[PDB]
């Protein structure tokens, strides 16, 4: 079981793009907690580490700032998206976190089929790749907008899926 | 897998297939260190022939095997994976009575160590690759 | 906005001779239109007691 | 072939077998920290019992 | 218009001619406006747009008529028993054809944007069988055992089941799925084994430079044909695209490079090549050839399927073998 | 609010009691209010009569009685406590040589009780013991898979109650008999019986040339003693063949009721079958010194018929409901009772030779804790028994009706194909062919049908018509599967003139296939549509149009269909939500005709025509099994009449008397900017507004003291190193005050050990209201704690989470949902009267499912807002398409009529989208607008404007209300990220924190996903750095703490480790490079 | 520093000795009153290692000034404390053991 | 996607070796703190905030762009590592 990893309930989020994804602030949060820590070190947020965390100690402790800082550490990276159960190498991919409203993971449509993911009820584990070796080959090789094809067939498994087929076909 | 509407590449299906091609069986131990029996690779059965026959010796009488997907995961050289399936007593035991050179170079071989597995990056070929750029080179080029 | 009831500490408790609880008094107190006659005034504290 | 037979038996790091506090002081250690501790309950008793010369059987 | 298959074409086409971000951005976009056209379409589905055909009406009538007239050639006698109920079942499956087809082409004629229809046809949600099930009588449903009932679930899903017509459904239903949740245990059961024999080969060599290749075959003797007949579409496909020929293949009066990695393209050609008779096998490098140990060469595996380029040395091939194999395991 | 009742089908009889299949089998097992004298040899009773009297000295059997709970189920469910009942048994001792008579009654310890809602609580908690499917006992013949022209025949028992008896025909026309994996000529055995070669030629000879291969010379040249040896030798090598020992087997195989006991309803089936009669529950007796048959010679008799194919035999189904038993709870527990007492049994031989043999009574001897240990096994750590599912009183309703093929004394997992699992012929009207959960363990938990019942014997019993010439018959008779099959049952689809039949041609089902019979040929009729299925597929509507898939995934998601603040009937419903309140107990009713003097939340008193005063203490948000409070609100005035047999107060889940699931909301089926995509479900945030999917759930937290000889533990508010501003929600005791707004980190409960802190905290996951808190010191009256514990300090803290985005809703027809996105109201499609849809829908989830239900409940969602009244469309029996367009036209009036009745023309958007569907072919072309749209919302289809746009959304979309419930699959409880997490100490890898969360299980497969992506620097920092490794998380988290984007896993700490580990077992594992150098893994020092 | 292969072989007591840094001659682990190892126990760090990074058990050494120096006093090497998941110990037996494995795995190597 | 991902590929004989180029760049782009860019102050990618336009602080889209330019030069065994690491340390502490 991984550290530095979340979960929850998928939603489609149609507005963000392929090579991102909407995250929670909860979970952005949590997830980014240490980046945050440190890009708060770097703006006018917080002292140092300790007083860091202790900024982001309990509920209400949350500002204006500190959303922003998550903003900026995100911004050019990228989560590992992974459904349950994972079937092939396309059962994980990365997306650039968007923070959004809510508690729930919103997942971009399109990449559901190659998670085999259904919005009823699917929950998610996401992780985030610390190492830039390991964040760089999950924006390169493991972004979803970089598999488009399946690594099975070669047919493209980041296709228009249902709803999007349904609008342009009419 | 078309039966089934399923559309898989046959490259796959040929590695796993090749996985499972990759032992034979010995007719003729010969004058090498194999036996009537024994269960080795093609490779290094080839390897070790061409090896015996460039040194006069006579090579051996290889006799094709095809094992089951498991039957060939479980007769690997690599006694990790092998140890990490079933029995991990017996395959440690029979890999260490034979001072066992195991190549990491599988990655399940790698996965139970930790280090980069021989796959993608962790590959050799492309893990040992360097950045630089001109005002780096030229200091590089003035002391050498 | 808010809701005090006495010998009430909280949203699902229930009122001692009340048949609406708690939690369907505020739900039919959220349907409550109150007019500021005053466009300053900006929260008012209504107050309520009643009993038999 | 004569190494199969050890008469040195190697012991495992500590941390590797946790013998720790977990909650409410109890202790919860691995298995083969008892093993080991049966291990030398009977070896030390072995050498002592050379040092009696205790009878052959 | 726009359906599954021809959108699958062109992020594919898009993605091997614009290349990766330009069909990501593609894809991007098909989706914010194949949305926003999505909500304008105003798509819905009532019990009035499941349209139920005349044709079904009618099909009932012509197969109520001629399985009372089989029952006659039951008495008879002909026939054997199992051949009484192949009677029923031959019936059966095609009159749940000519229903479906009579559904899909009651709906292109007289309603051609009606919401299932234009899922289906799309292939946005639904299939022919569904839609069918909905609209026309539902299939025919299964007994407890192999045997399937000789009275099929006549009403359709838009009329509503009858209770018994209902528990032959449930019957089928509950096998179909014990059928689907069996797997789901074991959708990593043969990935485990492939996992177990495939983690050892990855993309160790450039090129091997072996000379040994393997010969797919365009052409299969399809077994019910007995002739020379060329092998279907997706076979050739799965077979052949992206891969290295170890010798030169002139086609079309069009030269494929000795050490050439193979596109669609150049299979479709090579298969419009095979229509004409240029080649019936072509001479391709393969994983089986690969001269290393553990391991396969850049040549020898072909393209990189999930970028559409030579395959990166270094790739684990192997388990993105065992994955693409052991995925559609739950599927089967 | 007014309810419209559909369905000319009249329900000739209400449905049973539904969970009289648990209440009436346990009373039945107890028989508690029935005085010894009276008490039937069933239950507890049979087990002390099949068990009593021990023949060692005497110990007989005259009676027992079971005395009044200890405490109430409320109490009982408060402090880890059964509701269980004080066992007693007066039993009488006569020394058979003085002739002395000792009479003593034995507290043989408890019986857990059955509530009055068919459940029980073990432990505290709310336990439903789930009826068992099990091969009935008896006589079952069954066709040789190996020998077609021949059958197997083989008598079972009871479960662990004697083996199975297989007798078999070979080629050479032996008869064979298989008992304990030993196979043995049955004439042996038959000559063991006492019987003559005359017997069995007399008796057997008239059905063939099989008779002389039962012939064997040799056995009958020996007189059945040296058979018996013979038998014994044969069955037990080795053994010496001693005449009483030997005899002491066979007896004890066979003839002892004791070891083998076949079933009462097996002796039935037994009886029915062979057209015999048992003596008693055993294949054979012990006589004057001789065995004498009871089952072996009829069941060869019944076998060589079907071998030689006598008219009036037929082979036996294994998978038939009338050769398929319902091991219900009481005789389940009646049944570990009668192990229990055989264990009472084995101990009082071991008892009766210690000590003196002339001074014992009936309570020396007496041993009562294998039986409590035997009962109590079985209602806690037993597979049958399970959490009572009381997510809604549906829930838990369908919990008690649930049949399961697992559990003891059954299947398993692998002992159960699609041979099983597969919904029989004659699993209609007594099994719902449905309601198996989906997913893995599927077809082994099928549930019990509606008006299915449950007999003494234990075969589901379905109630029937009799009908004479073409009418029809008021009269109901209860059918088990084996008598169905043998009459012919018309559909209750057919139409009835009172009760005459009056169709030429009537659809009826026979033997389990479908044929069409006349009125003369129809024997029995079908009570109702409802029968064949359980309660919550019977719930759903329009179940007709729904696919079996779907509704089966329906049905199971009315299990986990949470309670709402608001919770509203359904606006399409079936009518069976009436009787489903009354019958889960989840709303008080009223006892007598009266007047109610106080009304109250807490409680209701009601004064009745006696005079006498009755209190109802109304239970007010008691925390489920699975979370969903349980709240009860009153319905009637202050000082109101009151009839018999009339609601009090609403249950959890209910409205005016009704099962209320969820909220029936004004739904739009349509992709919006695919918001709904893949079941996602888009919602207007009107409804957050109002409250609607407002879920209160409680969480029970829990604090155990335990001492140390450094420190013991306490509940107390003096925490370490923590600000009064931090206990600022603490009372004195520690608890946290009821009333207060707790978050994850905030404090619940102390306790403090070696002085350091270790209480807990509130976990980060859930966190909201304290509502009740339950304080548990040690020797408190009547609780019983755990060894070891100190004190248990149990809190319940409640909120009320209203549908946030994520949460899973659905519908009644399978439509399994998730919330898109909180749209508010302005941005939301929009009725031409401005009203604002409450929730939209992915139209795209209906075709593939084939699930239409949703759609006509939304068609009448429609009519049933604009006319303000509910409507009742019973199973199958419910309102087609015509009814429904009617209702459209009137509602439709209602809808346009305000329009043209203020003077108000045609929206040229309106005109616009009546373009659209004219083209699209929906409506009728050259009609006036009013008429376009008349014709346009008979099809359930309104104009409906996009909010965000104004223009009118081109094409019209269906709306309507639909009874849409939050499910307990919600988000909070889901939601679950995390930086780090404080690591496991048995495995270096993160598990569980105090103020942080869980691990993420990083499954092999993911390990799979990532090595197929080459992403090795990934997966080296996944496995080692982000868990198993702790000295390279150190370094994570202090290297991205600093920014540095490099954390350095130079050596990976499983390698090292594992060459330590190898190592340890004296095996070399040296590393080494390719020039065979060897590398230090360990960097030195090693 | 490239490993690119690893050799699993039998160990002569010579080599089992190798890896061991001392004799476990005590069953003693961790008591009570002290969280600190007994007397050349399992946890002795005479044996395995430092509890705490560059630090002894008396505490004469306790940076990182001193590494690879063995404490005259109390007899602990002042490394990394991560060394306890590492280093090895010896059990010195006064009759030769056999291997369990070799003995009890089919086929038995040794039979 | 990846701004330039295609021509990112097309540089490389492997995706992977993109992935072990522009990860290694951005580890000296983190050790040095962006001083060692080869991207000109026009080139340097750019962030919104509530304040205003500031550098990506993320590395790998910097040597992923850096990499786009070509001014980066990428190779087996192109210089010792340990000259390498002091020369590239000796010019950006
Ligand atoms: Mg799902
Ligand atoms: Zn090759
Ligand atoms: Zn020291």
């Amino acid at each position: 079981r991984v550290d530095y990893s979340g979960r929850s309930v998928i939603v489609v989020g149609p507005q963000l793009k392929l090579h991102q994804c909407g995250l929670p602030k909860r979970m952005a949060l949590e997830l980014f907690k240490p980046f945050l820590l440190k890009k708060m070190e770097e703006k006018g947020i917080a002292p140092n580490v300790k007083a860091a965390r202790r900024m982001l100690e309990r509920q209400r402790d949350i500002k204006d700032e500190v959303w922003d800082a998550l903003e900026e550490v995100i911004h050019g990276k990228v989560v590992l998206l992974n459904r349950a159960p994972t079937l092939h190498r396309l059962g994980i991919q990365a997306f650039q976190p968007v923070l959004v409203e809510g508690q729930s993971i919103q997942l971009h449509p399109l990449v559901c089929e190659a998670f085999n993911a259904d919005f009823d009820g699917d929950q998610m584990a996401v992780h985030v790749p610390l190492s830039s070796f390991a964040q760089a080959e999950a924006r390169i090789q493991m972004l979803s907008a970089h598999n488009l094809l399946s690594p099975a067939s070669g047919e493209p498994l980041a296709k228009p899926s249902r709803d999007i087929i349904l609008g342009l076909y009419y | 897998y078309r039966a089934q509407g399923v559309k898989l590449h046959d490259k796959h299906i040929e590695i796993v297939v090749r996985q499972m091609m990759k032992y034979v069986e010995v007719t003729d131990p010969g004058d090498s260190r194999l036996l009537e029996g024994q269960v080795l690779e093609k490779w290094d059965v080839e390897a070790l022939n061409e090896r015996l026959i460039a040194e006069g010796k006579t090579p051996v009488a290889w006799k094709p095997l095809l094992m089951g997907v498991t039957k060939s995961a479980l007769s690997t050289k690599s006694w990790l994976s092998a140890a990490s399936f079933q029995n991990t007593t017996h395959v440690l035991t029979e890999a260490a009575i034979a001072g066992k050179k195991d190549e990491l170079i599988g990655l399940k071989e790698n996965v139970i160590l930790g280090r980069l597995i021989p796959a993608g990056t962790g590959s050799d070929f492309v893990r040992f690759t360097q950045v630089v750029d001109q005002k780096t080179l030229k200091a590089i080029e003035e002391a050498r | 906005t808010s809701v005090y009831i006495e010998d009430v500490l909280h949203e699902f408790s229930t009122i001692p001779g009340v048949k609406e609880d708690v939690v369907e008094i505020i739900l039919n107190l959220k349907e409550l239109v109150v007019r500021f006659l005053n466009p300053s005034l900006q929260t008012v504290t209504l107050l309520l007691k009643a009993e038999g | 072939p004569e190494w199969m037979i050890l008469e040195a038996v190697p012991v495992l790091p500590p941390d590797l077998r946790p013998m720790v506090q977990v909650d409410g002081g109890r202790f919860a250690t691995s298995d083969l920290n008892d093993l080991y501790r049966r291990l030398i309950n009977r070896n030390n008793r072995l050498k002592k019992l050379l040092a009696q010369g205790a009878p052959e059987i | 218009p726009q359906e599954k298959n021809s959108l699958k074409d062109l992020v594919y086409q898009a993605f091997l001619r614009l290349g990766m971000e330009k069909t990501a951005r593609l894809l991007d976009a098909l989706k914010y406006y194949g949305f926003t056209f999505s909500t304008t379409s105003g798509i819905t589905i009532g019990i009035d747009d499941a349209v139920i055909p005349e044709e079904k009406k009618q099909y009932l009538e012509e197969a109520d008529r001629k399985l009372l007239q089989i029952e006659q050639a039951y008495e008879m006698g002909f026939l054997t028993d199992r051949e009484r109920y192949d009677q029923i079942l031959q019936l059966w499956t095609e009159t749940t054809e000519k229903v479906t087809q009579a559904v899909f082409k009651n709906f292109e004629e007289n309603y051609p944007f009606n919401p299932l229809y234009v899922m289906a046809q799309s292939g946005a949600r639904g299939n022919p069988q569904q839609i069918r099930q909905l609209c026309g009588l539902r299939g025919l449903m299964q007994k407890p055992s192999g045997e399937t009932f000789e009275v099929p679930v006549r009403s359709s899903f838009r009329e509503g089941l009858t209770v018994l017509e209902y528990f032959i459904s449930s019957h089928g239903a509950r096998k179909g799925g014990a059928d689907t949740a069996l797997r789901t245990a074991d959708s990593g059961y043969l990935t485990r084994k492939l996992v177990d024999v495939t983690h050892e080969i990855v993309v160790r060599e450039a090129d091997c430079g072996t000379t040994n290749y393997i010969s797919v075959p365009l052409f299969q003797p399809d077994e019910v044909t007995r002739s020379l007949r060329l092998r279907k579409r997706a076979d050739i496909e799965a077979g052949l695209y992206g891969r290295v020929l170890a010798r030169e293949v002139e086609v079309l009066g069009v030269r494929l490079e000795e050490g050439r990695y193979l596109s669609m393209d150049d299979v479709h050609l090579l298969i419009k090549a095979a229509e004409a008779g240029e080649i019936q096998e072509v001479p391709v490098r393969s994983p089986l050839t690969c001269q290393t140990r553990y391991g396969v060469c850049q040549k020898c595996y072909g393209y990189d399927l999930s970028m559409a380029r030579p395959v990166s040395i270094g790739e684990a091939v192997g388990i993105v073998a065992a994955q693409s194999i052991g995925e559609p395991g739950t599927q089967l | 609010m007014e309810i419209k009742r559909f369905g000319r089908i009249r329900e000739v009889i209400p449905l049973p009691p539904l969970t009289e299949i648990q209440v009436e089998s346990y009373r039945r097992a107890l028989q508690a209010d029935v005085p010894p004298e009276k008490r039937e040899n069933v239950g507890i009773q049979a087990a002390f009569r099949e068990t009593f009297p021990i023949e060692e000295l005497v110990l007989d059997f005259l009676e027992y009685r079971l005395g009044e709970p200890p405490f109430p189920q409320d109490e009982c469910r408060e402090k880890d406590l059964t509701y269980q009942a004080p066992l007693y048994a007066r039993l009488q001792l006569i020394h058979k040589d003085t002739g002395l008579i000792k009479e003593d009654e034995v507290f043989l310890g408890h019986i857990p009780l059955m509530t009055e809602d068919g459940s029980f609580i073990i432990n505290g908690a709310d336990r439903v013991i789930v009826s068992q499917i099990h091969r009935s006992p008896g006589v079952y013949f069954t066709p040789d898979p190996a020998r077609p022209g021949r059958y197997i025949a083989s008598i079972i028992p009871l479960p662990k109650r004697g083996p199975w008896i297989d007798l078999e025909v070979e080629p050479n026309g032996v008869v064979s008999m298989k008992v304990n994996k030993r196979k043995f000529p049955l004439v042996l055995l038959l000559r063991v019986l006492g019987y003559d070669q005359e017997t069995l030629a007399r008796e057997l000879g008239a059905y063939g040339e099989l008779v002389q291969g039962l012939m064997d010379e040799s056995v009958f040249a020996m007189r059945p003693e040296e058979a018996l040896i013979r038998l014994f030798t044969l069955l037990r090598p080795g053994d010496p063949p001693k005449r009483d020992k030997a005899v002491a087997y066979v007896y004890g195989l066979i003839a002892d009721p004791r070891r083998y006991d076949l079933g009462e309803a097996g002796r039935y089936k037994a009886e029915e079958k062979l057209g015999i009669r048992l003596s008693g529950r055993t294949l054979a007796r012990f006589e004057d010194g001789e065995f004498k048959d009871e089952v072996f010679l009829p069941t060869l008799r019944y076998l060589f018929a079907l071998t030689a194919g006598v008219p009036g035999h037929e082979v036996d189904d294994i998978d038939h409901l009338g050769n398929r038993r319902i091991r219900t709870v009481g005789e389940l527990m009646t049944d570990q009772f009668r192990v229990g007492l055989a264990r009472l049994a084995r101990g009082v031989r071991e008892r009766m030779l210690m000590g003196s043999e002339d001074s014992l009574t009936p309570a020396k001897l007496v041993n009562s804790r294998p039986l409590e240990a035997a009962i109590r096994e079985f209602f806690s750590r037993s597979q049958l028994s399970q959490f009572k599912d009381e997510t809604n009183p549906l829930s838990s309703l369908r919990h008690k009706r649930r049949i399961s093929a697992l559990g003891p004394g059954g299947l398993t997992r692998e002992r159960a194909g699609f041979d099983v699992r597969d919904v029989h012929r004659t699993h209609y009207g007594r099994i719902c062919p449905v309601e198996t959960p989906e997913g893995a363990n599927i077809g082994l938990i099928t549930s019990l049908a509606a008006y299915a019942r449950v007999d003494e014997l234990g075969f589901i019993r379905t109630p029937y018509r009799r009908v004479v010439g073409g009418v029809v018959t008021d009269e109901v008779v209860y059918m088990t599967a084996t008598e169905e099959d043998r009459y012919t049952i018309a559909q209750a689809n057919t139409p009835l003139e009172g009760n005459r039949i009056a169709a030429e041609r009537v659809v009826a089902r026979r033997k389990g296939e479908p044929v069409i019979v006349s009125p003369e040929e129809v024997e029995f009729m079908d009570v109702s549509p409802k029968q064949v299925f359980s309660v919550n597929t019977n719930l759903i509507p329009f179940l007709e149009h729904d696919d079996a898939n779907r509704a089966l995934m329906g049905s199971n998601m009315q299990t986990q269909a949470v309670p709402l603040i608001r919770a509203q009937a359904p606006v399409v419903m079936t009518g069976l939500e009436e009787r489903v309140v009354r019958d889960s107990l989840a709303a008080l009713y009223a006892e007598e005709d009266g007047e109610v003097a106080k009304v109250d939340g807490n409680r209701i008193v009601v004064r009745y025509e006696d005079g006498r005063l009755v209190e109802y203490p109304l239970r007010r948000f008691y925390r489920s099994n699975q979370g969903t409070a349980l709240d009860q609100r009153p319905r009637v005035v202050v000082g109101q009449r009151v009839r018999k047999g009339d609601l009090l107060a609403d249950g959890p889940a209910s409205e005016n008397g009704f099962l209320a699931l969820g909220q029936n909301v004004l739904v739009a089926i349509m992709p919006f900017d695919g918001y709904n995509f893949e079941d996602a479900i888009v919602i207007s945030e009107e409804l957050l507004k109002r409250d609607f999917y407002t879920s209160i759930h409680i969480e029970r937290y829990e604090i155990e003291a335990r001492d140390t000889k450094l420190g013991p533990e306490r509940i107390t508010r003096d925490i370490p190193h923590l600000s009064e501003a931090a206990l600022r929600d603490l009372d004195e005791e520690g608890v946290v005050r009821i009333g207060a707004e707790v978050k994850p980190g905030d404090i619940l409960v102390g306790r403090t050990s070696f002085v350091k802190d270790t209480s807990l905290r509130v976990p980060p996951g859930e966190g909201g209201i304290v509502v009740r808190t339950v304080r548990l010191r040690r020797g408190d009256p009547g609780v019983e704690l755990k060894p070891g514990v100190r004190e248990v300090v149990r809190v319940y803290v409640a909120q009320k989470r209203k549908l946030q985005v994520g949460d899973k809703l659905a519908n009644r027809h399978g439509n399994k949902g998730v919330v898109a996105k909180i749209l508010p109201v302005e941005d939301m499609p929009h009725l031409p009267d401005g009203t604002p849809v409450d929730v939209i829908l992915n139209p795209l989830g209906v075709p593939s499912r084939m699930n239409l239900g949703q759609i006509l409940e939304t068609h009448l969602g429609l009519a049933g807002y604009f006319l303000g009244q509910r409507y009742i469309s019973p199973i199958f029996d419910g309102a087609k398409e015509p009814e429904i367009k009617e209702l459209l036209a009137q509602a439709f009036e209602v809808y346009f009529g305000k329009r043209k009745g203020e003077g108000f023309g045609v929206d040229k958007r309106e005109v616009e989208v009546l373009r659209r569907a004219e083209k699209l072919g929906l409506v009728t072309p050259g009609k006036t607008p009013e008429e376009q749209l008349k014709e346009l919302f008979l099809q359930g289809k309104v104009v409906l404007y996009d909010g965000r746009t104004g223009e009118p959304i081109e094409g019209p979309i269906v709306v309507g209300q639909m009874f849409i419930m939050k499910l307990y699959h919600m988000v909070e409880d889901k939601m679950h990220a995390r930086s780090t997490g404080p690591y496991s100490l048995i495995t270096q890898q993160p598990l569980g924190g105090k103020a942080q969360f869980g691990g993420q299980r990083f499954g092999e497969m993911e390990v799979w996903a990532l090595e197929a992506y080459g992403a090795a620097h990934t997966l080296q920092e996944m496995l080692t750095l982000k868990s198993d490794d702790i000295e390279g998380r150190n370094a994570a988290y202090e290297a991205i703490i600093k920014g540095e984007d490099v954390p350095e896993p130079s050596v990976p700490e499983s390698f090292r480790v594992l060459v330590k580990e190898l190592q340890a077992l004296a095996l070399d594992v040296q590393t080494l490079d390719e020039k065979d150098n060897p590398v230090d893994i360990f960097e030195g020092l090693a | 520093k490239e490993v690119r292969k690893v050799r699993i072989a039998l160990a002569s007591p010579e080599k089992i000795r190798s890896w061991s840094y001392g004799e476990v001659e005590k069953p003693e682990t961790i008591n009570y009153r002290t969280l600190k190892p007994e007397r050349d126990g399992l946890f002795d760090e005479r044996i395995f290692g430092p509890i705490k990074d560059y630090e002894c058990a008396c505490g004469k050494y306790k940076r990182q000034r001193f590494e690879g120096k063995v404490c005259e006093r109390c007899g602990v090497e002042v490394t990394k404390s991560i060394v306890r998941r590492y280093r090895m110990g010896h059990i010195e037996l006064a009759t030769p053991a056999a291997h369990i494995w070799f003995v009890k795995d089919v086929p038995s190597k040794i039979g | 996607a990846e701004p330039g991902i295609d021509k990112l590929f097309g540089m490389v004989d492997s995706k992977y070796r993109l992935t072990v180029v522009v990860a290694k760049r951005a580890q000296q782009l983190l050790r040095h703190g962006f001083k060692n860019t080869v991207l000109e102050p026009e080139e340097r990618p750019k962030m919104q905030t509530l304040e205003g336009l500031f550098d990506d602080p993320n590395a790998v889209t910097w040597a992923m762009k850096e990499l786009l330019t070509g001014r980066l030069v990428f190779g087996e065994n192109l210089v010792p590592e340990d000259r390498l690491q002091k020369e590239m340390e000796r010019l950006y502490p």
